[PDB]
């Protein structure tokens, strides 16, 4: 688990040391359920960043996880719906909402900037996807965060 | 071939005596932005944790590095004028530094105006503070070379930029290329064989 | 080398053009 | 700075060296990583003490 | 034990009892203990393991026997999910899929038997044939027959409303397949008055209709709207052109 | 509606290379506008009577209809 943490701190997992999150960690028979809360929560918290999150909900559908009808399953189920449904509307349906109280947890708030800007990227993509040359107030006002993020779109599209 | 080879090497050769470091990682981080592509592995330059800590002691090439992607170009031309004073050292020298300042220059302007469908005179003057004629004569020389897509539209003093893609790049490339190749054969395929 | 460069006409480079650029502005 | 690995060389063997260098290579291979770091030696020679 | 009232306290005889409640049960019994196992597996609705667990020995009673009528799987799909696997046809109309559903809407079509009920053959001849609709004037035109007459349950029932709102989507996504299957740019205004909406929610239904990747819309804020065209010139046109290319006795 | 459908579609004998007319259909149909432009070719285009797209920003009906129809002794 600690191998997963420090081999997860900066960049050095998601493809690399995701295996640390469940190798001996699924050797928790059920003695510690609370550590199983902690980086079952982390393994769902990191399969969403590599951005094929079907293993998140598909991991909840496994036999190990309908033994496991817990609170944080609905939390990373909600962030899983945020990754599928590709919207900051499901971040305000997170963070403030249905399972808001996993905002206070140590190695996670550092990732919420990267996850936040990440869902800002693909959410902004989803806003743009049908349009041809619409104006700022549709990209900006069709997510309702600011105008400057659209020109911060200028500082994140480029190429 | 130079940057990646350097970039993905780390360098160590019998106590780095031909590497002669205080030179190598610098040579990487001012050989990169010629040919290492500005989106792709430039992040591998920046957020790559192998080089950033050893240019930490080398702040001049550091502020040469994070003055492209951070668009603080009033210090970037300052940073490139430093490189045109430490071009003096290396014996691989003369059309390497003239071509080098040429492609740092052209890659710097093409990075700016590509994001905009229309570039005003005041914002392009905001890139350093050079005003008008530097950008005018210089960019007219670049489009005389035709290596960007901009044009000095002084009708309003607002520069226009669409992008005809690299479908034509090939055609123009290969006229000369083809000619040269056949010419070599044309140099051989006579009686002298 | 052996990829054809210009190296023709142009007066002293981005160091000096930088110098009279920032000096001519200020 | 290979000395720290040789630090515990104590009765070693010719082989006992080719073995730990290949095992350090595999312990760099397990994390899909393309550069053999320092610590893969340390868990190589700290593994083979059997 | 069920008349005392318990949900997961009669679960001691729910969580065990493997296939056909014993191991195939060796007689006439087919679903009876999976069925009374199963409608009691529901027990509030409990939202997952009463329809997910049901599919394993769902595949067992498939022979068309002689025995009597031992509705549960009418109950099963009625919390979530799409549902393709009078009630038949009206049930079929409100699903959102295009081409196999166009099979599915008239693989059951044209029955000497379906020769009768002509006022629900209007969903066939109207809905299946690619022709125009209206949001509710065919609905208030049928409000004396499609509402009560002799899904969409409600007098005050929950979720009978929104499924009927789903039928409003069957006005929306049908003629966008018509103007998408037929037209180039139309107008913002002319599409905004074909579908009797404003601009904005028509653009929201359009964005819903493109993000799920059903059409190829070059939708625009100004008048250069939903164009169905390839302005890069692939040689699909070239290829298409190639494809197109007594008295004597 | 039906003799408007066939006979107001049939009178579309404009070899004009690629038939593109709407301005004729404006005057050939004693009817209010785009209802005459779309809906006639909506139902003419659902069944196989007229095939082809319509622009109505341009007010432009392209047609490639087939309909093997006329005896045409002088054709």
């Amino acid at each position: 688990m600690q191998s997963g943490i420090i081999h997860a701190a900066e960049e050095k997992d998601w493809k690399t040391a995701y295996s640390y999150f469940y190798e001996a960690f699924e050797g928790y028979d059920s003695i510690d359920s609370p550590k199983a809360i902690t980086s079952l929560k982390y393994m769902l918290l990191c399969k969403i960043m590599l951005n094929t999150p079907e293993d998140v909900q598909a991991l909840v559908s496994g036999k190990l996880a309908l033994r496991y009808a817990g609170r944080q399953t609905e939390a990373l189920k909600c962030v899983a719906q945020a990754s599928k449904n590709r919207s900051l509307a499901d971040f305000e349906k997170a963070l403030t909402d249905y399972r808001a109280e996993l905002r206070d947890d140590p190695i996670i708030s550092t990732h919420l900037a990267k996850l936040y800007d990440n869902l800002l990227e693909q959410n902004l993509i989803r806003v743009i996807e049908p349009f041809s040359r619409v104006q700022i107030e549709h990209i900006s006002s069709l997510i309702k965060l600011s105008k400057a993020d659209v020109e911060r779109k200028l500082s994140q599209m480029i190429l | 071939q130079a940057a990646e080879l350097f970039l993905d090497t780390v360098s160590t050769f019998t106590s780095y005596e031909l590497m002669d470091y205080k030179t190598f990682v610098t040579y990487t981080v001012y050989v990169s932005m010629i040919a290492l592509e500005r989106p792709d592995l430039r992040e591998k330059v920046i957020k790559g944790a192998e080089i950033l800590e050893v240019l930490h002691s080398l702040p001049a090439v550091r502020q040469y590095l994070f003055s492209l992607y951070e668009c603080r170009y009033s210090v970037f031309f300052q940073s490139l004028a430093v490189v045109e004073q430490e071009m003096k050292k290396d014996w691989l020298f003369a059309p390497h530094y003239r071509y080098y300042v040429r492609e740092m220059r052209i890659h710097a302007y093409s990075q700016l105006l590509e994001s905009y469908r229309s570039l005003t005179l005041g914002y392009m003057a905001e890139a350093f503070g050079v005003g008008v004629e530097f950008i005018d004569q210089e960019l007219s020389r670049f489009i005389a070379a035709g290596r960007l897509h901009c044009k000095i539209d002084k009708v309003n003093e607002i520069v226009e930029t669409n992008r005809p893609d690299s479908k034509n790049w090939q055609y123009q490339e290969t006229i000369k290329k083809g000619d040269l190749l056949l010419n070599r054969v044309q140099k051989l395929s006579r009686v002298i064989n | 080398v052996w990829e054809d460069n210009w190296d023709d006409d142009n007066v002293e480079d981005d160091f000096s053009n930088q110098l009279r650029a920032e000096l001519e502005k200020h | 700075n290979l000395r720290k690995i040789a630090e515990l060389m104590p009765g070693a063997s010719g082989a006992e060296v080719k073995g730990v260098c290949t095992e350090a290579g595999m312990y760099a291979l397990r994390e899909r990583r393309v550069h053999v770091t320092q610590e893969d030696f340390e868990m190589a020679v700290a593994k083979v003490m059997q | 034990k069920e008349q005392n009232g318990d949900v997961k306290e009669a679960a001691s005889i729910l969580q065990e009892l493997q296939v056909e409640t014993y191991g195939s049960m060796e007689k006439k019994e087919r679903v009876e203990f999976i069925l009374e196992q199963m409608r009691l597996c529901l027990a509030v609705k409990d939202y997952i393991r009463t329809q997910i667990i049901s599919k394993k020995i769902n595949t067992k009673f498939f022979q068309e026997e002689n025995t009597e009528k031992l509705n549960l799987m009418i109950q099963l799909d009625q919390h979530e999910g799409s549902y393709l696997s009078k009630s038949v046809v009206l049930y079929v109309i409100l699903a959102p899929f295009d081409n196999e559903q166009s099979d599915l809407v008239h693989r059951i079509s044209g029955d000497k038997k379906l020769e009768e009920i002509p006022k629900y053959k209007d969903l066939l001849k109207l809905f299946t044939t690619m022709e125009l609709m209206r949001w509710s004037t065919l609905v208030e035109d049928y409000g004396m027959e499609l509402r009560k007459g002799s899904t969409d349950v409600f007098g005050s029932t929950e979720e009978g409303e929104k499924r009927w709102k789903d039928l409003k989507n069957r006005v929306v996504e049908h003629n966008i397949r018509i103007m998408a299957k037929y037209y180039t740019r139309i107008t913002m205004k002319r599409m905004a008055q074909l579908l009797d909406l404003s601009v904005d929610e028509s653009e929201a239904f359009l964005s819903n209709l493109v993000v799920n990747k059903t059409i190829f819309a070059k939708v625009d804020r100004l008048a250069g709207i939903i164009n169905f065209q390839r302005p890069k010139d692939p040689n699909n046109l070239l290829n298409d052109w190639s494809q197109k290319l007594h008295n004597l006795q | 509606r039906k003799i408007q459908l066939l006979c107001m579609e049939m009178t579309f004998t404009r070899p004009a290379n690629h038939r593109q007319l709407t301005f004729e259909e404006i005057a050939k149909s004693a009817k209010i506008t785009v209802n005459e432009v779309e809906l006639l070719v909506m139902k003419a285009l659902s069944v196989g009577l007229v095939k082809g797209s319509i622009d109505e920003v341009d007010k432009r009906v392209h047609m490639t209809w087939v309909q093997p129809r006329v005896l045409d002794l002088q054709q």
